[PDB]
DNA sequence: AACCCTAACCCTAACCCTAACCCTAACCCTAACCCTAACCCTAACCCTAACCCTAACCCTAACCCTAACCCTAACCCTAACCCTAACCCTAA
DNA sequence: TAGGGTTAGGGTTAGGGTTAGGGTTAGGGTTAGGGTTAGGGTTAGGGTTAGGGTTAGGGTTAGGGTTAGGGTTAGGGTTAGGGTTAGGGTT
């Protein structure tokens, strides 16, 4: 009876709020978190498997920025591919430099 | 009676216009939650189907067969007819890879 | 155990670049995970769901409701061409289909007068 | 439940054309009708059957809607929204 | 003089059934080798192409082609022509899915 | 210094005869005259794809050699399994 | 020579003992065992890759006997099912006892 | 001996403070980022479209030299009208 | 039946070879543990079944208008020899 | 870089296969009335689960030996060229 309660985990409350700087004003209804937080683990299940095959091919034990990128450029096509590399590519660089 | 007797072929374009602009599901629930239970009988005896798992079936049976009908129209308009017959959805399925 | 500050944060990124690293290391994909791979790998989902979650909103404005519903989203991923050529084959919950009536078979056009008796 | 021939027929003639009135389709053959029901009939065999083997790796009695979204990603046509 | 001129279209029937019974691949080696070579300078200058790579590629094009062929025939068939022409091959590619 | 033709073979070597080839293996027997234009158009679009994947695993070691285990790993992905031209 | 080359692991040793006992006067030229050593490495990661992600929805964390029993019942067809999931469980009796 | 011909890198030639120097002619006061790809899109469809008249006009007399009274002759038809480099 | 193509050899002669032979490297027995898939009440919820209704949806005729099909020619275009002699092989 | 043989590359020509037109008839389309079944509710009781301590055997793992698999190599066993003979009809 007393707490004996599992914790679902989902990536709902980070698709709020990308929907509140790129479009304030708007809200998603219960149907459309489905349709997205079964989108987040999609593009997550097709980058941690083009990038554990590759760090194998070439016989090395860690997936490091480069592997991580590779994988952007071969399954996400064109104008798509192409500004996600760079947005990856400040995004890291924020991290060395700033601390 | 001088009424508005609608020509073939005017009833039928106006159908297509109401169904391919709205998002609910044509095929009757109760008549489809038995053709589940009877090609499952077989398999395993006494198999109790949830009540999201007859809905998500609905909703992948219903969405194969709005795609053999349009790649059955792209075929029998390079014929030069304008009716779907029998002879069509069989080419549909061995070019696309699926009964050969 | 100072302060405490998020990895999300010092890289200013809203999806998070904590969780990414642990998914990764507890599915067994690869023995070490890096630390230059959870950032870079939270920020190629984010700008993704912010081209899903803008052409949507657009195309809700268009058909006058202030909520993103099922629909909305087939009506943005069935029309950009780099969008319709990752989830190609993908089947949306209740999404309906995109309209198109092929030109042949368009009211008369042709003409139904067949014999025509007459000329 | 049953085991007659209304699971097959249940997909009567209305609802066979207006699933194709949804797809463009002007004018239907009479025999469309029944080459339509053989079509679905085998899909269902294909679906159904691949769930149950998940099910029973589980031990479950009970076929949930997670496992009819594996069997579809399996075969080529992911679904997205009625699971996780 | 003997024209022995076969009436037109048996001299085919012939032609498919001996080139049916044998491998050797049909497009020469070294017209071949360049084409690959042109379609890669855009991807990158200064790759140097091992033999094996270009016979596979060769392989894997043949056995593309062989096929759109055989499904553009059938297509044919369907319409009452007995001859492949340029519409047919796009309707084969628009229901294989490729686009 | 340089071969005076920069040409890299404009889609050319598959003459009106390899086209007349490869179809007659297909099944095809009247061949109509627009194809040829046509066949070197969907060459084409294929033979860059294979490429693209594969230059992109070789700059991925950094070695500027495209070896053929590169190509089999390229034609894996888009959907055809060739066996054994690498293996 | 000097070289110390790594060298490379094959499955083509196997592949002939097995072409004696079916056919025991046929042999097989290099390029055919260079076809068969390759399906002999395909099936291997269609039949192990079922069973990794079996592991997980389960929660379970091992890839046992049931769990490649339930990877050739789903990635192989009708009758080439029935005929391999018995033989197989004959092999794992005998180990068991020895 | 000179074994290389010209890539495809020039037309990032011009520079960013070249698209820089031909617009602080023109008035504008804060150029701002995005603009250095597109200039590089508008003079590319132009020296395309001079040059594909200077050939055409060129190839009639059978010649292999493109010179200038034929650069003069191709502009005057699209539009503009040089004066001077030329007769 | 103009007179065209199909089917025995048979020399010809390189690549599958069994060794065979080292020998290098990877498995196996032999000792340690830990950890988890077994185990169990329970208490909870949710699937199944049963009952009632009723009103939108299927079903089964009639009438008649197109569209699918079968001829009809015919006339453009794709087939089948023929001197090349250009270019791709083949070493080296 | 020779060099050489054959593959592609040009012409004609006649047939046959699209292609356009012109009738003929069943076959979908389009309304209009009867006869339901497929949806909703409400109960209720059984039918399958969700944690939770608790063993014990099945793994891992780090030492030895040692066996089995992976390179190199003459000389024979197919196996194709290579010509006759065969053999199919085929215009």
């Amino acid at each position: 009876k007393k707490r004996k309660r599992s914790r679902k985990e989902s990536y709902s409350v980070y698709v709020y709020k990308v929907l509140k700087q790129v479009h304030p004003d708007t809200g998603i209804s219960s149907k459309a978190m489905g349709i997205m937080n079964s989108f987040v683990n999609d593009i997550f299940e097709r980058i941690a498997g083009e990038a554990s095959r590759l760090a194998h091919y070439n016989k090395r034990s860690t997936i490091t920025s480069r592997e991580i990128q590779t994988a952007v450029r071969l399954l996400l096509p064109g104008e798509l591919a192409k500004h996600a590399v760079s947005e990856g590519t400040k995004a890291v660089t924020k991290y060395t430099s700033a601390k | 009676k001088k009424p508005h007797r609608y020509r073939p072929g005017t009833v039928a374009l106006r159908e297509i216009r109401r169904y391919q602009k709205s998002t609910e599901l044509l095929i009757r629930k109760l008549p489809f939650q038995r053709l589940v239970r009877e090609i499952a009988q077989d398999f395993k005896t006494d198999l109790r189907f949830q009540s999201s798992a007859v809905m998500a079936l609905q909703e992948a049976c219903e969405a194969y067969l709005v795609g053999l009908f349009e790649d059955t129209n792209l075929c029998a308009i390079h014929a030069k007819r304008v009716t779907i017959m029998p002879k069509d959805i069989q080419l549909a399925r061995r070019i696309r890879g699926e009964r050969a | 155990r100072a302060k405490a500050k998020t990895r999300s944060s010092r890289a200013g990124l809203q999806f998070p670049v904590g969780r990414v690293h642990r998914l990764l290391r507890k599915g067994n994909y690869s023995e070490r995970v890096g630390a230059g791979a959870p950032v870079y790998l939270a920020a190629v989902l984010e700008y993704l769901t912010a081209e899903i979650l803008e052409l949507a909103g657009n195309a809700a404005r268009d058909n006058k409701k202030t909520r993103i519903i099922p629909r909305h989203l087939q009506l943005a991923i069935r029309n950009d061409e780099e969008l319709n050529k990752l989830l190609g084959r993908v089947t949306i919950a209740q999404g309906g289909v995109l309209p198109n009536i092929q030109a042949v078979l368009l009211p008369k056009k042709t003409e139904s007068h067949h014999k025509a008796k007459g000329k | 439940r049953k085991v007659l021939r209304d699971n097959i027929q249940g997909i009567t003639k209305p609802a066979i054309r207006r699933l194709a009135r949804r797809g463009g389709v002007k004018r239907i053959s009479g025999l469309i009708y029944e080459e339509t029901r053989g079509v679905l009939k085998v899909f269902l065999e294909n679906v159904i059957r691949d769930a149950v083997t998940y099910t029973e790796h589980a031990k479950r009695k009970t076929v949930t809607a997670m496992d009819v979204v594996y069997a579809l990603k399996r075969q080529g046509r992911t679904l997205y929204g009625f699971g996780g």
